[PDB]
RNA sequence: UUCAAAUGAGAACUUUGAAGACUGAAGUGGGGAAAGGUUCCACGUCAACAGCAGUUGGACGUGGGUUAGUCGAUCCUAAGAGAUGGGGAAGCUCCGUUUCAAAGGCCUGAUUUUAUGCAGGCCACCAUCGAAAGGGAAUCCGGUUAAGAUUCCGGAACCUGGAUAUGGAUUCUUCACGGUAACGUAACUGAAUGUGGAGACGUCGGCGCGAGCCCUGGGAGGAGUUAUCUUUUCUUCUUAACAGCUUAUCACCCCGGAAUUGGUUUAUCCGGAGAUGGGGUCUUAUGGCUGGAAGAGGCCAGCACCUUUGCUGGCUCCGGUGCGCUUGUGACGGCCCGUGAAAAUCCACAGGAAGGAAUAGUUUUCAUGCCAGGUCGUACUGAUAACCGCAGCAGGUCUCCAAGGUGAACAGCCUCUAGUUGAUAGAAUAAUGUAGAUAAGGGAAGUCGGCAAAAUAGAUCCGUAACUUCGGGAUAAGGAUUGGCUCUAAGGGUCGGGUACGAUCAACUUAGAACUGGUACGGACAAGGGGAAUCUGACUGUCUAAUUAAAACAUAGCAUUGCGAUGGUCAGAAAGUGAUGUUGACGCAAU
RNA sequence: AUGGUGAACUAUGCCUGAAUAGGGUGAAGCCAGAGGAAACUCUGGUGGAGGCUCGUAGCGGUUCUGACGUGCAAAUCGAUC
């Protein structure tokens, strides 16, 4: 039973704050409360722990990662910058 | 209060003991000219300050 | 009906000032007071508490015989058994595959 | 503090050394379902612990009662 | 005497009520017991053969 | 009048920083013989929260190489990194996200965390969460290495300035709207005692440069200059310009 | 508030008895923290003092009273404070706290001139003060006083330090065996050095369990009511620390190899990185049984006699219930640009220096045994009289325990236990008052202004507009219903079933239907007035203690400014000085 | 003017502790169901979010411009908030 047509998790808001900053920060909170999938174990079992830590249920690695999501645009380039790179030096 | 430094408890003491009446016999010595005990201390008309 | 009162000065609800209330054999309800809770040794590899041993406050442990205080196997009573069976292939594959690296190094150099 | 059952072991406290005192403690308790019996309780206090022996048959009470140490200070009841 | 008459069922008409209905016996209450017995007259059926693992299954969910 | 409140943030008072649950100071290892010959391993032992910080911190212990013993340094945590990778320090190291590398190894367009001003002051420049810089140069002579810090200045410092490759953890911090009063509240309860500001134009005359007036104005230019003095510098110190920015910025 | 007695020169006011009430466990109960300091307790006692009194008192006179190895302090570290080689300063002194310092001490060996020099090897930790709520070795029940009690007496324990022998264990395979494993055990050597753990940690929510309280059946006592009725009303029936065995959610192990996916929470999480299933290992919170320990305590009956006061008997038993209440705890879950101390101290492990047996060695982390445990506080009050407010001031002042009904309920109203019945008193009941109420017909005409006051109110059901950031607006507005008594129906647990059902036990909830009354029924208590707009601040929040609570301040949001550390902003008389800074532009600082 | 004494009140920060009846609302997540050619849309439950809301204690101090105004009181008392 669709129990909010827009606001979803914003909903605890209530009336406050005015509509755009609501829906800014829905998005983001969807994001940081959202289960992810963990790159060693393969498992969807990485939820977020103060901004930037990004911790495994089964399996137990913890990764560094962004303020309100795992992976950040930013970092992946500057990780597929750095592959690039690297392979410049033993080629 | 109820659990004191032996500083204060010592005080106490000393308090205690300076708080009874003119010992009435100093009355009957030659030239005796105190009266009573005009230094007397009561628990809840002056307070010692410690 | 029964109320009961502190046992000590402190009439504060501190975590060093648990009360439990109890029935004596006079017929009539007691305050106790009540030591915190000792909480379980850990595993310093892994994180759970590693089994076989008891919990005690930290100084009740010098009251208490070294069998309380450990479990047989290597890294007894301080690494959790499935901790230790990892080292241990860990260990072993690894000094293995560490004479490996020797032997193909040797190669290379009598061989370029 | 203490329990004690094997009526060897006890004996083997009741002569050992700081065992100065002892007494005797007599029960009417009742048995199973139907009737009474008469307990006795061994009790010796060594010098850290008060070991009770609780000898359930009357008749190996009595007897044990003349088993015990002659230089012992046995309070009856 | 009074305490009787209420398992009888007596004063307890729509005047002799104050606290709401959810206040007097939560919804949820009555959820978890409801659903705890269901849940567990599956194991009883499955444990006994009456019901097959697959029926179980998906009469569990469907609870 | 009165000392403005500017000024008595000198003397920290109430206006220390609030230190009680910091995890220690974040700074790269002591850059001793094994990190400026070879490169020495490391172990993330956990990465973990720092009190009043944008992003998490990396405990990573080491070995000494001089006595049987561990000793455990405090990283920022690039993004990446994690409990159980192995990081590399040194000269002679290799070029890949965590390890530590002095700013003379790494090609152009390398982009590394943390890195020193001088070499082994353990790590000066772009620590915030999200914050990096780029090497854009070398010059092999007099071994000087040029980079563009996160302001967005170019600076040269020593080739053996150490950096860490990657990207600080945490970023992005700054997009959530932080939407009500009491979330700067627990913000800066864990940082200093700057937290709510009244506006000085609301405050009497003895209290401020702003203070006083029938209506609620400044009654002069709030652009103040380089070269007044305590008590007069608030509002726009030494400003160059001002107003609304017009256009792409970006430094060329 | 009242009657009487007793006392006394004297009694509205003291004492006792009777009666009427109150506080109503969110206490006018039982204790403490700060603060007081003897007010505590006994005896004597009324000149002042207790705004009447006084035979009474927190007054006055005279005395007595505060018992600790286990309760606190003492130790530890927190914000912080602050000596020291130093650096400033005319100087009083300011800065620095591990800082530009030659900073100090443990284990035993070497002595058999001898008491302790050297021989190693370490370890480089750099004062100290700072918590009677943080951290922290260890005690409980019963009894006892005019006044002390976790402190005395009794009994029964525990920790720490020191000494130590006897027993057991272990060794000719020297430094134990057993278990496939998780791991077991009464033991079962272990220096330096290293590591790990405990101390040690937010908050809310539901769910599970414990304890105490609450409710309740039977039985064995005692008390009350009995014109009539009631196998009735009330009450006693308890079990400490400590110790042995046993007991747990979680976690783990072994067998096994999974789609027709299964298992499964109230809450959708788990399984080829091994689920479901079967078998085991562990923590011992917690509980059970026994020891403690019935000898204690509780309740009764039957004799005794001025006395201290005994003495003799019994009985102290078995159960039930749960969205109960308070508290404790568990496995979970929500939250965060907030992720929610430190140190003393204790243990473990990695290591293997070393020291050790067969003619007898090693072992005190197994048992038993010996000695010792200082110093100071401990009375009482904690408040409408023991503290602060000039005082026995309607003010202020940190906290724990918490029964029954009605009810959503720690509300209000009535009660049990306990504690009070203190507040000058008598006679009248004019005006005007203060506080509490009602008022025909009208219904804001009163007034700056509906100020005051009245109206509304709980619940169940029906019904609900503009507008909107879609979240609300909304209990919108507007309606009906509600007692008593007698029925009905629906909603659960527990057991055996070869590899369809029966038998019993225990619970208020919800709906429906009769009958019934001076049409009453949230019957006291409790408990929103509503609507249409204009101005203004977005909101929640903040302030002028003691004439202004607002539209003022704050705030998120928006925008601008300065700064790459040889720096920006700020402190200082100065400095080898200081804040931001345990900081680094997703930063600090300034509007 | 000079040299001294105050943060027992209060303002603010830090450290370490403690405290807050009973209700209304019903946000994410989750389960099952229904429609539809499809895209997709609907329903019933569960769950328990919020500087949310009714309201005690708490904290506050709006109106009576109420009491009092040689006071209980150099700021109190009542009702309402
Ligand atoms: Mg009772
Ligand atoms: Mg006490
Ligand atoms: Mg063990
Ligand atoms: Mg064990
Ligand atoms: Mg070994
Ligand atoms: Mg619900
Ligand atoms: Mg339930
Ligand atoms: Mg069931
Ligand atoms: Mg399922
Ligand atoms: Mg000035
Ligand atoms: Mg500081
Ligand atoms: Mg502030
Ligand atoms: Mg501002
Ligand atoms: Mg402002
Ligand atoms: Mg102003
Ligand atoms: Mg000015
Ligand atoms: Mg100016
Ligand atoms: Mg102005
Ligand atoms: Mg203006
Ligand atoms: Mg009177
Ligand atoms: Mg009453
Ligand atoms: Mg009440
Ligand atoms: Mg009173
Ligand atoms: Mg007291
Ligand atoms: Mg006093
Ligand atoms: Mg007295
Ligand atoms: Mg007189
Ligand atoms: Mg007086
Ligand atoms: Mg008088
Ligand atoms: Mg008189
Ligand atoms: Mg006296
Ligand atoms: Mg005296
Ligand atoms: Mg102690
Ligand atoms: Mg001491
Ligand atoms: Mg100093
Ligand atoms: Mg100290
Ligand atoms: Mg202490
Ligand atoms: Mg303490
Ligand atoms: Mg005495
Ligand atoms: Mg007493
Ligand atoms: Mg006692
Ligand atoms: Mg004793
Ligand atoms: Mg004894
Ligand atoms: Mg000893
Ligand atoms: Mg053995
Ligand atoms: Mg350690
Ligand atoms: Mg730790
Ligand atoms: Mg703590
Ligand atoms: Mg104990
Ligand atoms: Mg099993
Ligand atoms: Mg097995
Ligand atoms: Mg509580
Ligand atoms: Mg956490
Ligand atoms: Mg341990
Ligand atoms: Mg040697
Ligand atoms: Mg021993
Ligand atoms: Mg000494
Ligand atoms: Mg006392
Ligand atoms: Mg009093
Ligand atoms: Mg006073
Ligand atoms: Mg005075
Ligand atoms: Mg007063
Ligand atoms: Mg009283
Ligand atoms: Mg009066
Ligand atoms: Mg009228
Ligand atoms: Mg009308
Ligand atoms: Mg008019
Ligand atoms: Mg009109
Ligand atoms: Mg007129
Ligand atoms: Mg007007
Ligand atoms: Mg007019
Ligand atoms: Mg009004
Ligand atoms: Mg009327
Ligand atoms: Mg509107
Ligand atoms: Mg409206
Ligand atoms: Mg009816
Ligand atoms: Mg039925
Ligand atoms: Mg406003
Ligand atoms: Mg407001
Ligand atoms: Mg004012
Ligand atoms: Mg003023
Ligand atoms: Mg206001
Ligand atoms: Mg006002
Ligand atoms: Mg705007
Ligand atoms: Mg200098
Ligand atoms: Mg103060
Ligand atoms: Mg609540
Ligand atoms: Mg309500
Ligand atoms: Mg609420
Ligand atoms: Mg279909
Ligand atoms: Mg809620
Ligand atoms: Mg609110
Ligand atoms: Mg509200
Ligand atoms: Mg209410
Ligand atoms: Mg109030
Ligand atoms: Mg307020
Ligand atoms: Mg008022
Ligand atoms: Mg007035
Ligand atoms: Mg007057
Ligand atoms: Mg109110
Ligand atoms: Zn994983």
């Amino acid at each position: 039973a669709k129990r909010t047509k827009k606001v979803g998790i914003t909903g605890k808001y209530g009336v406050r704050y005015g509509s755009s900053l609501r829906r800014q920060v829905k998005k983001l909170e969807i994001q940081q409360h959202a289960r992810y999938d963990c790159s060693f174990c393969g498992k969807k079992t990485v939820k977020r722990g103060a901004a930037g830590i990004w911790t495994c249920s089964c399996c137990k690695k913890t990764v560094a990662g962004g303020a309100y999501t795992v992976s950040t645009a930013a970092a992946a380039t500057v990780r597929s910058t750095i592959r690039r790179l690297r392979e410049m030096v033993e080629a | 209060a109820a659990q004191k430094s032996f500083r204060i408890k010592q005080k106490m003491a000393k308090a205690k003991k300076q708080n009874r009446p003119l010992p009435q016999w100093i009355r009957l010595r030659t030239n005796n000219t105190i009266r009573y005990n005009a230094k007397r201390r009561n628990w809840r008309r002056t307070k010692m300050n410690i | 009906a029964q109320r009961v009162t502190f046992r000590r000065r402190n009439p504060y609800n501190t975590r060093s000032n648990k009360i439990k209330v109890v029935k004596t054999p006079g017929g009539i309800l007691r305050a106790q007071h009540v030591k915190k809770l000792a909480t379980r040794p850990k595993c310093g590899d892994c994180g759970s508490a590693l089994q076989g041993i008891s919990t005690l406050r930290p100084r009740q442990y010098a009251t208490v015989s070294k069998t309380h205080k450990t479990v047989s196997r290597a890294y007894g009573g301080s690494r959790c058994a499935n901790c230790v069976k990892e080292r241990i292939i860990r260990a072993f594959l690894i000094e293995e595959q560490k004479i490996v690296k020797k032997v193909v190094k040797e190669q290379t150099e009598a061989a370029k | 503090a203490r329990e004690i059952t094997d009526i060897k072991q006890f004996l083997e406290l009741t002569r050992r050394a700081d065992v100065k005192t002892a007494t005797v403690k007599i029960n009417k308790k009742l048995n199973k379902a139907g009737k009474p019996f008469r307990q006795t309780k061994f009790k010796v206090r060594g010098s850290s612990s008060l070991y009770t022996l609780v000898i359930n048959d009357a008749g190996k009470a009595k007897k044990l009662i003349q088993s015990l140490p002659p230089t012992l200070k046995v309070n009856r009841l | 005497a009074h305490a009787q008459s209420k398992r009888e069922g007596r004063h307890s008409g729509y005047g002799k009520r104050k606290g709401t209905r959810e206040a007097r016996l939560p919804s949820q209450v009555v959820w978890i017991r409801r659903l705890r017995v269901l849940r567990r007259l599956l194991a009883k059926y499955r444990d006994a053969g009456k019901i097959d693992k697959h029926l179980y299954h998906v009469l569990y969910k469907e609870s | 009048g009165r000392v403005i409140r500017n000024q008595r943030k000198g003397a920290g008072s109430i206006f220390t920083s609030h230190t009680r649950l910091r995890q220690g100071a974040a700074k790269l290892r002591t850059l001793d013989y094994a990190e400026r010959h070879g490169y020495i391993r490391g172990i993330v032992k956990q990465i973990v929260h720092d009190s009043g910080r944008g992003a998490p911190l990396a405990k990573v212990v080491f070995r000494d190489p001089y006595k049987y013993r561990l000793r455990e340094e405090i990283f920022i945590a690039n993004e990446g990194v994690h409990t159980g990778q192995f990081i590399y320090a040194g000269k002679k190291a290799s070029l890949n996200v965590g390890n530590v590398l002095p700013l003379g190894s790494v090609p152009e367009g390398t982009i590394v965390s943390n890195v020193e001003e001088k070499p082994g002051d353990r790590g000066a420049l772009a620590r915030a969460s999200g914050n990096y810089v780029i090497i854009i140069g070398h010059n092999p002579d007099e071994n000087k290495t040029r980079v563009r810090l996160p302001s967005g200045a170019k600076k040269v410092i020593s080739s053996d300035a150490r950096g860490v490759i990657g990207v600080i953890a945490g970023g992005g911090r700054v997009d959530k709207p932080l939407l009500k009063a009491g979330r700067a509240f627990h913000k800066y309860r864990l940082k200093r005692n700057s937290w709510p500001k009244t506006r000085g134009v609301a405050m009497n005359p003895v209290d401020h440069p702003h203070g006083g007036g029938n209506h609620q104005h400044i009654g002069k230019a709030s652009t103040i200059s380089r070269g007044a003095v305590s008590g007069q510098k608030a509002g726009l110190i030494a400003a160059r310009r001002t107003g609304l920015l017009r256009g792409s910025q970006k430094t060329q």
